[PDB]
């Protein structure tokens, strides 16, 4: 949209870190 | 509640991977066409 | 039951994104090879 | 398979709308 | 427990699809640049 | 990383088969 590949990377990483914590907890 | 939160966040990841696949399908089709046109 | 249904539907989404990535890997490899061969 | 990009789009959208409702409910 | 195991395995699938999309974005950008440079 | 497309395929297939069984059970 406004989406760039640098922003896409940041958002993938953010959501992946969250899911890791949710799954561990 | 952790599993619901995980599925919500995974859905956001899937939407990001669909955006990226659609960007790449349009860019490879552009390149295919450019080469055909040359 | 809503979470099981969500995971089933998400699996179908993941299969669609794998199909699309494999289509694009074969098409970019074709283009790479075409340019090498030129 | 028979899969086209127009069908791929329709199916992604269909499954995404479903997941949204399941998650809200 | 089956649903937690499903989400863990689905996360591994999503990481694989992100690896593949990043490989293809770098390869189509390389090809775009090569054609611009020609 | 060391990742190849042949290994990527094998791992996708392995995780997909697992998820199918977990969801059925």
């Amino acid at each position: 949209n406004n989406m760039t590949w640098m922003e896409w990377d940041r958002e993938i990483n953010n959501y992946t870190s969250l899911i890791h914590s949710l799954i561990e907890e | 509640n952790n599993l619901l939160r995980a599925i919500e966040a995974q859905q956001h990841l899937l939407q990001l991977t669909v955006w990226g696949i659609k960007q790449l399908q349009a860019r490879i089709l552009a390149v295919e066409r450019y080469l055909k046109d040359q």
